[PDB]
């Protein structure tokens, strides 16, 4: 009857919001996680980029000699 | 995505910084340099009427962005349609099958500001999904896209010196710190003063040639000269004296006690030093030598946790009768400036103080190039959500 | 070529509005300023290499 | 989820923390706290106040907004104080959103006219459409994942000790002490004040030195002492010689120095008198005679534990110290935390104690900000309690 339905609805509005604030916990450390991956992936970019810009360089340095002749 | 199709656009206060296409070599300064400005026709009715020229004296001069600020959403985002458009008229005159090759999928970065409004990105997110047609997006932070073009550093703190105005933003974990993000009202212009005041006899132009000129640094050989002479704008020849030493110092000194007031009060210690160890000064106006110096030198001056020099001189007596370091708890024991990105030719030859637009560069070869969808809206996000499909695309 | 068929020919799809909206348990007495999905029914070019830094 | 975002504003005893429900880290962090410099001027934020406690001038006085209830008292300057939200941080209008507020956990007479007036400061003033009020406690011990927890929040205005029973806030066992993070300024400021050549109205220079120098001692100097601190030597000095013997020093004789700023100087202090501004938060007693030994944390948790027994006592008891939260910025001092389990498990030595924390800087600060931020996003609006227009409506009828 009329106190069944209460004391159900009671227990489901607690069970549902700690099981959103439990997922709002996982998406906070989620998009942290995300951020922190994807900064180090750039970082691994800079390292690529250094690597090859820099062998350009060195075949530039080595070559100046065809130049001077 | 093809990256001949990669649009960035940057805009501020007084210009845009606006390229279409990758090198795909190295990375390039931006070539195209457009005024943030727009033509408003007041039509009978009430309408208005968007141009990139005066229509015939009828309209008025509407700047969409002052001191970093969007004033006018509806002006900047037709000004962004002027530009895309023009971007878009440019090659299909140029290769004349671009809408098949280099316009059928147009990813737009644009760089945006901590100052504009959360209505006003989502007003952009809607015009560029809608009006302008763009069907990917990605709104940068520009602090961000700072320390994305420096070595992609965890921690840090960005010193934007615009013109009227100076950005003091912190940068912990690669997020930015919205609570602590200040801006001095207070750039370019208050050196320009500062030469106003020590300079009477000059006018507005002489003193701007001055800060512009090779002679004009702050000392923390031109230092040897009593006098120096510069040119001027219409080659006019110029003798200056100390004046070419000054004029900065205000500004270095509020920028210096800002940055301190915004980063004592970091809590978590071990994010506050690295933040301090990783100090990045960007700005055209930074662009004057010895500024970036002497504005770490302040900094060291200001906030920097040493012993003073007295106790210490004082304890060094005492023991003349080896001295040990007091040890403080203050977090700033090291203040350094970030190491700059020294492997860029093009960006090492017109220099770092648009250091900004090199993280947009590196960013959309990033996500742009990869398959990940996660920080940018698609035509799918964009069908689901609309603008409030920006707030799970974010950094 | 035309603003508009520039835009149309390039990047090849709803709209929304920032409209008041009212939500249902029926509905709540407020309402609220909200992103909502629009239904069915609902100029120049500047010339480059004037910009271009030489 | 619900297509909606809600503003979400924090008016804590010192802090203000405001921001959106579409954002995990807040648009602002002002003080709770205002300049009124003077025609007057009621100068907002932290940057704007600091520079203004920076120039000094006469007539600058700071007046604080939330008193040690937790409730607000000057409803015109906080009104003044939500614009300065909504336009020069928040730049949204307040008639769009919808708001979530927070009220601390009271016994139960404060909150219906403050209710009425958060009506005539949403409704009235700013046409909120409609606005949620959550209860602090209940914010934070929901937003880590309970419904039933004993939140002890150490903050500005003193210790606020709440018991709460499976979603319930048990009101008779809400207790509130006086000793927090203020009071840690005043002892600071009082100690070292022969050191820094020092020893309402001047509360411009009060509040200056208390939100520039004193915090920085506070994070960096202060340790709060795990056990009390005449039991901590002895237990030292057990230890000590138990290390000395095994193997063939006094642990409060380490020197910590402080660089103290407006006069460039090196303050010594041994880590007994890092202990000792700690020790007065549990026990009252040693700076005067008019405080008794219950008045300090120790007790009280205690006390506020055993008024919630007659809320079958020891159950209670046992589902409260099992689902124990410390939060608050104060309590961000280090060492906090197991003083209140040693010292909540000596007057409880049956029952295991399981004290959960947010161990992130930053987000014990703004707990209870995080605890609306998560009532804000509630994807039911029957979670929680949305006071639309008709409910002030109805309140003006007799």
């Amino acid at each position: 009857e009329k106190r069944k339905k209460e004391r159900n609805l009671h227990l489901q509005k607690i069970n549902s919001i700690i099981d959103f604030i439990k997922e709002r916990q996982s998406e906070q450390w989620s998009r942290q996680e995300r951020c922190f991956q994807f900064g180090r992936l750039g970082a691994s970019l800079h390292n690529q980029m250094e690597k090859d810009e820099q062998k350009r360089i060195e075949r530039t340095a080595k070559q100046r000699l065809a130049a001077l002749k | 995505f093809r990256q001949d199709s990669i649009l960035i656009i940057y805009p501020r206060s007084q210009t845009t910084l606006v390229q279409f296409g990758l090198n795909e070599e190295t990375f390039t300064v931006p070539e195209l340099e457009i005024p943030t400005q727009i033509y408003r026709t007041t039509r009978q009715d009430g309408s208005y009427t968007y141009h990139s020229t005066n229509k015939d004296n009828k309209a008025e001069l509407i700047k969409p962005i002052q001191n970093g600020e969007i004033i006018d959403i509806s002006a900047f985002t037709q000004f962004l349609r002027l530009i895309f458009v023009s971007i878009l008229s440019d090659r299909a005159n140029k290769n004349q099958d671009a809408f098949e090759a280099e316009l059928s999928n147009i990813p737009l970065l644009l760089i945006t500001h901590h100052s504009w409004s959360q209505s006003d990105l989502e007003i952009i997110t809607q015009y560029v999904f809608e009006s302008l047609e763009i069907n990917n997006l990605i709104q940068l932070p520009a602090s961000l896209a700072a320390t994305y073009s420096m070595i992609s550093l965890q921690n840090c703190c960005i010193i934007d010196v615009g013109t009227h105005h100076t950005d003091i933003i912190p940068i912990v974990d690669y997020a930015q710190l919205d609570h602590l993000v200040s801006s001095i009202p207070m750039g370019g212009q208050s050196i320009n003063d500062s030469l106003k005041k020590l300079l009477p006899q000059w006018d507005d132009d002489q003193i701007e040639s001055l800060k512009k000129s090779p002679i004009f640094e702050v000392l923390s050989k031109n230092s040897d000269l009593e006098f120096n002479t510069f040119w001027d704008e219409k080659g006019n020849e110029i003798k200056v004296g100390k004046q070419r030493f000054q004029g900065c110092n205000n500004l270095i000194k509020n920028i210096s006690n800002r940055v301190g007031l915004t980063l004592d009060n970091i809590d978590d210690i071990n994010k506050a030093k690295a933040v301090w160890e990783n100090i990045i000064i960007v700005g055209g106006t930074t662009s004057i030598s010895g500024f970036k110096e002497a504005l770490l030198g302040q900094l060291l001056k200001d906030h920097l946790i040493i012993e003073p020099e007295e106790e210490k001189s004082k304890r060094e007596e005492e023991a003349k009768s080896f001295v040990p370091t007091i040890e403080y708890v203050q977090c700033p024991t090291v203040i350094k400036l970030a190491k700059y990105p020294d492997y860029f030719p093009e960006w090492k030859k017109s220099g770092y103080s648009e250091i900004i637009f090199l993280g947009a560069q590196i960013v959309s070869k990033q996500i742009f190039t990869h398959p990940k969808d996660t920080f940018y809206i698609t035509r799918e996000k964009y069908n689901m959500k609309g603008p409030a499909a920006l707030w799970d695309v974010q950094f | 070529m035309d603003p508009q068929t520039l835009i149309t020919k390039a990047n090849k799809k709803e709209s929304w509005r920032y409209d008041w909206y009212q939500p249902s348990k029926e509905k709540y007495p407020f309402r609220y300023k909200t992103w909502l999905r629009n239904q069915e029914d609902e100029e120049d070019i500047l010339d480059l290499k004037e910009f271009d830094r030489r | 989820t619900l297509n909606r975002k809600c503003v979400v504003i924090h008016n804590g005893s010192h802090r203000t923390v405001a921001g959106f429900s579409n954002v995990e880290l807040p648009q602002c962090i002002i003080p709770s706290s205002y300049i009124k410099r003077t025609e007057a001027e009621f100068i907002f934020g932290t940057y704007n106040m600091i520079d203004a406690a920076a120039e000094k001038r006469n007539g600058d006085e700071v007046y604080t907004l939330v008193d040690s209830q937790g409730l607000p008292y000057n409803w015109d300057a906080l009104e003044m104080q939500w614009r300065y939200l909504y336009d020069t941080q928040l730049k949204v209008s307040p008639e769009e959103l919808p708001l979530v507020i927070t009220m601390p956990a009271t016994n139960g007479k404060p909150d219906m006219a403050i209710l009425e007036r958060y009506y005539e400061l949403a409704f009235d003033k700013l046409n909120v459409p409609v606005f949620q009020i959550v209860i602090e406690p209940l914010a934070i011990a929901l937003s880590m994942g309970k419904s039933s927890a004993f939140v002890i929040d150490i903050g500005a205005s003193g210790c606020n000790v709440t018991p709460i029973i499976d979603g319930i806030v048990v009101k008779n066992a809400v207790v509130r002490s006086k000793f927090g993070g203020d009071f840690l300024d005043f002892q600071v400021h009082e100690r070292l004040a022969p050191l820094i050549k020092e020893e309402q109205k001047r509360s411009t220079d009060v509040w200056y030195e208390a939100s520039t120098w004193i915090q920085q001692f506070k994070s960096t100097m202060l340790q709060v002492s795990e056990k009390d601190l005449f039991e901590l030597e002895r237990y030292y000095k057990e230890q000590a010689d138990i290390y000395a013997k095994q193997q063939e020093n006094n642990p409060l004789v380490q020197k910590k120095n402080f660089l103290f700023k407006p006069l460039n100087k090196t303050l010594t202090l041994d880590l007994k008198e890092c202990y000792q501004f700690a020790e007065y938060l549990f026990k009252p007693q040693l700076i005067s005679d008019k405080f008794s030994p219950e008045d300090g944390l120790g007790p009280l948790m205690a006390k506020s534990v055993k008024k919630a027994g007659a809320s079958s006592p020891e159950q209670v008891y046992s589902l409260l110290l099992t689902n124990v939260i410390i939060t608050g910025s104060t309590s961000l001092i280090e060492g906090m935390e197991q003083r209140i389990i040693k010292e909540l498990s000596i007057r409880f030595p049956q029952y295991k104690l399981t004290t959960f924390a947010n161990q992130v800087m930053m987000d014990r600060k703004i707990q209870g900000w995080l605890g609306a931020l998560t009532m804000a996003n509630l994807p039911s609006w029957s979670l929680g309690k949305w006071y639309s227009k008709e409910d002030y409506e109805t309140l003006k009828r007799d």
